[PDB]
């Protein structure tokens, strides 16, 4: 065999990549999934059912497959978990009665053995007001630090302002990505 | 990717039970084998055959998140094969309709009148009980355009909505005033049933 | 040869039954 | 056979 | 409305499928293959009208291929034959002689026209020509 | 008793029909059909139909069912053994048994048939006996039908006088899932295919544990059959008076004993299953085999089928002897193996994926079951004394036989 | 088509005439009805070729009840045909005279069929014997007057023993349709030649031979020891027929012999391999076997009272093979194989087929009830099939537990807790039933039975007229036991059953309830909770009548079907 037309491809950039869209309801998930594919802060239904969507940055098309926090959509994360590399969990920082439940989630998530090759991708939603954690008492909360055998990193990004997605992006990218 | 003509004339070839019933698990196989590995070029195929083969009478529970995911995708092909299953394939009693409702909110404000009426048709076929209650703002909507191809859809998805749920007929009251002038035979034929059914 | 084990040759009777 | 005739024979 | 509208063959086989009622899998599957034994079990004077579960199971083939309409007991009787000619010609129509197998290789396509003809069980295009024009136009789309 | 046997086919189409008696309608086959259709939708169908008062007994052929309808109440076992009788000489007559051989050789057929039974009592069933007198391309009837000696026909000349013998040894373990073997039968066959010269006597000798013991010499490795049934030609009455099996070998392949008794020895191939399998997240598939008989003895062939989820798709293998190759059809992932040698330790690591949407019904847990054939193999120890070949003329005959070792109702249950 | 095929028959060329039968045999055998042409081949019947002889005779047989005026132009050509050198072509004229159902062409026949009777050649001699047994089964009263019987006895006692045996076979079909009258028994010295011919006869001859002796009814030991012995040989013969004919053979001759005597052990013990090498056999023979093995089981038990390995049903075994294998396996279960019993229970449990899961479930049932030793472990199983949660395994769960209590409730008080909660939601009549019967009297270890019949009380007036009474004397057990929390519960079920009963005799016994509660409760305690004594189950043996006559029919449709030969012909 011959891997000629692979090392071509892979020259100028084949990688893709993948990501998740999960986390609680108006945790800014669907936020942050317009972010890193538009770029703006565009008002949304809620999501009933699930969003479909690819973001390309670095030469990878990280497609992020958006996930409800409702409790009819909360069980149905483990439909999109199949065949899904990457998972984004979005925090509510500003939701203390929440924050519990978001941390129940993504304990849940976490505790299954098909998602396992996943690492951890924690981003610190609503941050833009003076209520929201920093990146380290919102993972210090949700236990992140204790979450064995998994990569997980603990960003904090404002849906309004969209900073931090970058930082996230590359994050993600980096441990996902082991190359050059 | 095996296309449908081709699948169809394997079965046909099949005289023995037993051998149609082998041809179709190594089709179903290879159609979940296929599904596995998130195809979406050859998805129509796919998904033509899962349809052919549950029509024959084989399982097709497998291929229920092939559908959904098809669904919101951006192919007109890809769609029309989405919003078959989900007519054949999904129920009521199926539960994989729940995440079809953001697909369907989606699709239901989509520029394309086939992709809005596919999903209007699509909704009235299979509609439930949890689907109208987060839908009929949407329906009652489009009761008050002016699209003859897409008022009748209106007024089937209205009717429908008012047999799921009895209680949502109280705001098609006013969505229906007005509409015994439609010089178009469809149109006023769905104003008469949706009248009659109110 | 053949599958199965080798034909083998067979005799008449036991000898040593007289 | 009698598959290829028509429905409807128009 | 229509309840549910299979198209099955003479032998028995099935080449068309719309069931508007919530069924379950298992019962659909009991409900069409009661509705082919009683078509198959049900002579050429019987009026191509049978109740059974208290719906009017209306018969009409005019080839090998038969058709089926299961109504409820709230309109006449001539109304879902009408609709069934109509449907017949127009999927004749857009097909062009239209035989068995053509049937099973435009299995989508005649899905597709059903479904742009009738949803829910109820006539949503009266015109012969509109529906067929909608239908040309969604084809050729892409 | 059968008023009238007759050959249908899968579409309810009778192929042939032939009435021996008259006293049951030919219309009755028609309904045979609706009758089998409504037994098999409400699992009441049985091979022995009943219409009313007359009795329409079939068998599952090839591709027809072999009906023969009956009004009295005539010998079930004796229908029964005329039909299998029939399709012994249809096998041999005809290569194939479908459709295809129904129709074309109808004209040989319909005579053969006719000169098989008369009345609904058989007459003619030796398949080198039909052919003599019946052939598809007539003289009087042979003379080896009515003569004492059915089963070997005289003046039969031949160059040499050889006969291959076969040893067939069929293993079947019915091991249960808690790893207990529950039925460890093993089925000897002594089949021989005699051509030679003549109608020699065969003078069969085993180290049979019987004889052995009435010999005097029961100290060595003797096999005690615990059922052995003769074949047509033996002679019931030398085995019941000193056990001496003696009997005109019949001119071809012909089955002349077959041994069947109890297995209290350890199984061939031992055959461990792991399922590892997740919610609905993967499958796992520790198969580990273990070659239980001797190390000189090789399992040509062997094939341990290990059933697989039916929903089951992209699955992994991970072996180290034999290859693994999963068929849809099947719904299950046989380790074959092209050369066991005894004594050899196979381990599988199965893995493969599930559907999100569990199944609506369950699928059941079939058992595992093993193709191993180890040739040149007597796990039983049955070793054949001598074969006495005494022909009138005088020859020196030069017989041969192999012993061939294989599996057969060799099934592991499931966990 | 018609007229060509016509045009060909009536021509010179036997090429052509060959090609016409060829058609119209093909067209026959298609489905065409070609029996308007039988006159046109009448005249091209006496041909040279015996491959057209052979089709003019079928076309004639199939084709001489449709026309039989047409079929009288063919006595002729049969008379000549009768008298051919050939000992084929006399065969097939001696069958096709006797297959033709005509009742003046039998007549006609009968000089050919007395003057084939004496025929040399075997196989002329059997197609004599069957023309003749074919033409008394036509005519009982012409094969009568021709004087075929004595014809038919002398043949038994003749050489060609295949002719013998066809002879005795069509002499036993005559008997087996006459009256009994002037039957053609015969002394022992008939009995030894037919057994000294039974070894020198073919297959189909075995099974011949072997049906004359079972309507003989042995008199001496010495004649059924020797019998026996002649037996014996048979057990070892490839023939599954013929196996289980000297099988039946063998079990009607043990009628007669003496347990006190060796030969009885004998053929016990010889017995066994030859049910084990049945059990082995055919799909299609498997079920003629496992029906023999229940028929002789109930004589002689322990015939095969260690063959029980054999008795497990087999992966692939059909469905009518299963069932077979539980019932031997139900009849032969025993103590000793209790736990094997269990375990193919338990196993067969888990199969996907609801009919074979009901059918272990009431042989495991069976199996607990018939031996108390496994009553704890008829118990254990019926509640790991409850927690097995399957509908209908819960089902059949519930009514074991239901039926052992009935039996064996002494101490079933240790299952009410467990039994109290296990899924009672499902709605199937006989579990629903089963439950509120086992909670009525055992009312003593569950403190909710209350509570749990209220839940039951809500459709008590609409369920079923057997569940409404099962619930009425659940209801007044419980008040005549503790009535402290049941007083109001035994009232309302009074007035539901009293005032919202239609049924008549639900009706009944509501009102006798009730006035038996007004009248004394002290002795509604002694009246309705009474004490019931033993109850007697249903004996699944046959009665010894009929189990003496069907050892006789052995191998026939009346043993498959467990029925008597009378009761199942038509
Ligand atoms: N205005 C504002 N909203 C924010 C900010 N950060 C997070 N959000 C949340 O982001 C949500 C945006 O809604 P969506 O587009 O539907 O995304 P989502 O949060 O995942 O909500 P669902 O899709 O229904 O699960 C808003 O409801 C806010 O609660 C922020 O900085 N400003
Ligand atoms: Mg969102």
């Amino acid at each position: 065999g011959n891997i000629f037309a692979n090392l071509f491809k892979g020259l100028f950039g084949k990688k893709e990549m993948r990501i998740l869209m999960v986390g609680l309801d108006a945790a800014g998930k669907t936020t942050i999934l317009y972010k890193l594919k538009l770029g703006e802060i565009v008002t949304t239904i809620p999501t009933i059912g699930f969003n479909v969507e690819t973001v390309e940055y670095k030469n990878i098309s990280f497609t992020v497959w958006d996930v409800g926090g409702q409790d009819k959509i909360r069980p149905l994360w483990r439909h999109y978990f199949q065949n899904t590399q990457g998972l984004i969990f979005v925090v509510d920082s500003n939701d203390r009665e929440r924050v519990n439940e978001a941390r129940e989630e993504l304990m849940r998530m976490l505790a299954e053995d098909e998602l396992r090759d996943a690492v951890l991708l924690v981003f610190a939603n609503k941050q833009d007001l003076p209520n929201a954690m920093n990146a380290a008492e919102i993972t210090d909360k949700l236990g992140l630090h204790s979450l064995r055998h998994r990569n997980w990193y603990i960003q904090a990004t404002c849906a309004t302002s969209g900073d931090g997605l970058y930082e996230g992006l590359d994050w993600l990218s980096n441990q996902l990505r082991n190359q050059k | 990717p095996i296309r449908l003509r081709e699948l169809i004339r394997t079965i046909r070839t099949a005289r023995t039970q037993a051998e149609e019933r082998e041809m179709i698990q190594k089709e179903c196989a290879a159609i979940r084998s296929s599904f596995r590995e998130e195809d979406n070029t050859y998805r129509c195929r796919n998904v033509a055959k899962l349809l052919y083969m549950h029509m024959l009478g084989y399982p097709a529970h497998f291929g229920q998140l092939e559908c959904l995911k098809l669904i919101a995708s951006q192919k007109f092909t890809d769609k029309r094969i989405g919003y078959l299953g989900a007519m054949l394939l999904l129920d009521e009693r199926q539960d994989v309709h729940l995440l079809m409702t953001n697909c369907i909110k989606n699709d239901l404000n989509h520029s394309t009148q086939f992709v809005q009426g596919l999903a209007l048709c699509t909704l009235g076929c299979m509609g439930s009980s949890e689907m109208c209650r987060d839908l009929a703002g949407e329906v009652e909507k489009l009761l008050k355009t002016s699209n003859s191809y897409l008022r009748k859809k209106a007024a089937l998805c209205a009717v429908h909505v008012i047999r799921k749920v009895p209680e949502l007929m109280e705001m098609f009251l006013p969505a229906t005033k007005n509409l015994l002038n439609e010089k178009n035979h469809g149109v006023l034929h769905t104003s008469v049933v949706l009248l009659t059914e109110m | 040869d053949r599958k199965g084990g080798s034909y083998s040759q067979a005799a008449g009777s036991d000898s040593a039954q007289s | 056979k009698g598959e290829n005739t028509s429905l409807l024979h128009p | 409305m229509i309840h549910f509208i299979l198209l099955f063959s003479r032998q028995g086989k099935l080449r068309l499928q719309k069931w508007y009622i919530t069924l379950p899998d298992k019962e659909r599957k009991k409900i069409t293959r009661e509705i082919v034994q009683i078509i198959l079990s049900r002579g050429h004077r019987t009026s191509s009208f049978v109740d059974w579960k208290e719906l009017k199971l209306v018969y009409k083939r005019y080839a090998s291929l038969y058709f089926c309409c299961a109504i409820e007991n709230q309109d006449n009787e001539l109304l879902t034959l009408e609709i069934v000619h109509r449907y017949v010609e127009l999927l004749d129509k857009y097909f062009g002689n239209v035989c068995e197998l053509d049937i099973i290789f435009n299995f989508e396509k005649a899905y597709f026209i059903l479904d742009e003809f009738i949803i829910g069980g109820e006539i949503q295009e009266t015109s012969k020509k509109i529906a067929v024009k909608a239908i040309e136009d969604s084809d050729m789309l892409q | 008793s059968a008023s009238a046997v007759y050959v249908l086919d899968l579409k309810g189409k009778v192929l042939i029909c032939r009435n021996y008696r008259g006293d049951v309608d030919m219309s009755e086959v028609e309904h045979f059909m609706p009758i089998l259709m409504e037994k098999e939708e409400e699992g009441m169908l049985s091979p022995i139909l009943a219409h009313g008062g007359v009795r329409f007994m079939w068998i599952k052929h090839n591709n027809l069912y072999l009906v023969a309808t009956s009004k009295k109440n005539a010998c079930v076992s004796l229908v029964f053994s005329f039909l299998y009788k029939v399709v012994q000489v249809f096998s041999e007559y005809f290569k194939e048994l479908e459709e295809e051989s129904i129709r074309d050789n109808f004209v040989i057929i319909y005579e053969l048939l006719d000169e098989l039974m008369d009345f609904g009592y058989p007459q003619t069933t030796d398949s080198k006996i039909l052919q003599e007198y019946i052939t598809q391309e007539a003289p009087r009837p042979p003379a080896t039908v009515t003569n004492a000696v059915s089963w070997r026909s005289e003046g039969i000349k031949y160059r040499k006088n050889e006969v291959f013998l076969d040893v067939i040894e069929a293993v079947n373990l019915l091991v249960s899932a808690n790893g207990n073997v529950l039925r460890s039968e093993i089925v000897g066959s002594i089949k021989m295919r005699v051509f030679l010269s003549g109608m020699p006597e065969l003078r069969l000798g085993l180290n049979d544990k019987v004889l052995f013991d009435n010999t005097g010499r029961g100290k060595s490795k003797s096999v005690e059959l615990e059922d052995v049934k003769f074949h047509q030609c033996v002679r019931l009455s030398r085995f019941e008076n000193d056990r001496t099996i003696s009997f005109i070998p019949p001119d071809g392949e012909f089955e002349l004993m077959s041994y069947r008794l109890n297995t209290h020895v350890k199984p061939l191939i031992w055959i461990e299953s792991v399922i590892e399998k997740h919610s609905h997240s993967r499958i796992e598939y520790m198969v580990k085999a273990k070659s239980q008989f001797k190390r000189r003895s090789t399992a040509n062939n062997v094939e341990i089928h290990i059933p697989v989820p039916n929903d089951a798709d992209s699955p992994k293998f991970k072996t180290t002897v034999g290859s693994v190759k999963w068929v849809p059809e099947n719904s299950e992932i046989v380790w074959s193996v092209k050369s066991f040698p005894g004594g050899k330790e196979y381990l599988m690591r199965a893995h493969f994926g599930l559907p999100s949407v569990e199944a609506e019904d369950k699928e059941g847990k079939p058992p595992i079951s093993v193709k191993f054939e180890i040739p040149y193999f007597t796990t039983s120890g049955i070793q054949v004394r001598y074969l006495k070949i005494i022909e009138k003329s005088g020859y020196q005959a030069l017989p041969w036989v192999r012993y061939i070792t294989q599996n057969g109702d060799y099934q592991l249950r499931t966990q | 088509e018609i007229f060509e095929l016509k045009a060909e028959l009536n021509s010179d060329k036997k090429e052509k005439k060959k090609e016409a039968v060829k058609k119209v045999i093909a067209s026959m055998t298609v489905g065409k009805d070609v029996s308007a042409l039988f006159p046109d081949v009448v005249n091209c019947m006496q041909t040279d070729n015996l491959e057209l002889k052979k089709l003019v005779y079928l076309y004639l047989m199939n084709y001489a009840k449709s026309q039989p005026d047409m079929a009288i132009m063919a006595v002729n050509t049969f008379v000549k045909d009768c008298e051919d050198p050939n000992p084929l072509i006399r065969a097939l004229a001696v069958r096709t005279m006797g297959c033709i159902r005509v009742d003046k062409i039998t007549e006609y026949l009968c000089e050919p069929l007395r003057k084939c009777l004496k025929d040399e050649d075997p196989y002329v001699r059997k197609t004599a014997a069957v023309c003749v047994a074919k033409l008394h089964d036509i005519n009982a009263q012409l094969v009568e007057d021709q004087g075929f019987l004595d014809t038919l006895k002398d043949l038994i006692s003749d050489s060609n023993p295949m002719v013998v045996a066809n002879a005795v076979a069509a002499l036993s079909e005559i008997a087996e349709s006459h009256p009994s009258s002037n039957l053609l028994d015969l002394n022992p010295q008939s009995i030894n030649k037919l057994l000294t011919a039974l070894n020198e006869c073919t297959e189909w001859g075995q099974i011949f031979i072997l049906d004359c002796l079972a309507n003989y009814m042995p008199k001496d030991d010495r004649e059924a020891q020797s019998i026996c012995e002649r037996v014996t040989p048979r057990l070892s013969h490839a023939n599954s027929a013929v196996v289980l004919s000297a099988v039946k053979v063998l079990m009607k001759f043990m009628e007669m012999l003496s347990k006190d005597l060796d030969y009885y052990g004998t053929l016990l013990k010889k017995l066994a391999p030859p049910l084990v090498t049945l059990l082995s056999a055919e799909p299609e023979l498997q079920y003629v076997a496992l029906r023999n093995i229940n028929l002789i089981v109930q004589k002689r038990p322990e015939i095969l009272k260690h063959e029980m390995k054999v008795f497990f049903v087999k992966y692939n075994d059909p469905i009518y093979v299963k069932l077979e294998k539980l019932d031997i396996m139900i009849r032969l279960a025993s103590q000793a194989n209790i736990a094997q019993v269990l375990a193919e229970l338990r196993e067969y449990a888990t199969e996907v087929d609801v009919d074979f899961v009901r059918k272990a479930v009431r042989a495991i049932g069976r199996c607990a009830i018939k031996v108390e030793q496994s009553a704890e472990r008829c118990v254990s199983t019926l509640l790991d099939l409850i927690q097995t949660k399957v509908n209908y395994v819960v089902q059949e769960a519930i009514v074991v537990i239901k039926d052992i209590f009935r039996k064996y409730p002494n101490k079933y008080e240790s299952v009410i807790a467990t039994l109290c909660e296990n899924l009672d939601s499902l709605d199937e009549p006989e579990a629903r039933a089963a439950m509120i019967w086992i909670v009525g009297e055992y009312a003593e270890r569950i403190d909710n039975a209350d509570e749990l019949l209220e839940s039951f009380l809500e459709g008590f007036h609409d369920k079923s007229t057997q569940v409404q009474l099962q619930l009425l004397t659940a209801i007044v057990k419980l008040f005549l036991k503790k009535p402290t929390e049941t007083q109001e519960l035994v009232q309302q079920v009074l007035s539901l059953a009293t005032q919202d009963s239609d049924n008549p005799d639900l009706r009944d016994r509501g009102y006798i309830y009730w006035r038996l509660l007004s009248t004394d409760p002290v002795a509604a305690k002694e009246v309705v909770l009474a004490e019931k004594p033993l109850i007697s189950e249903e004996t699944d043996l046959i009665e010894p009548t009929l189990l003496d006559e069907l050892i006789c029919y052995i191998g026939t449709l009346a043993s498959v079907y467990h029925k008597p030969p009378s009761a199942f012909v038509e």
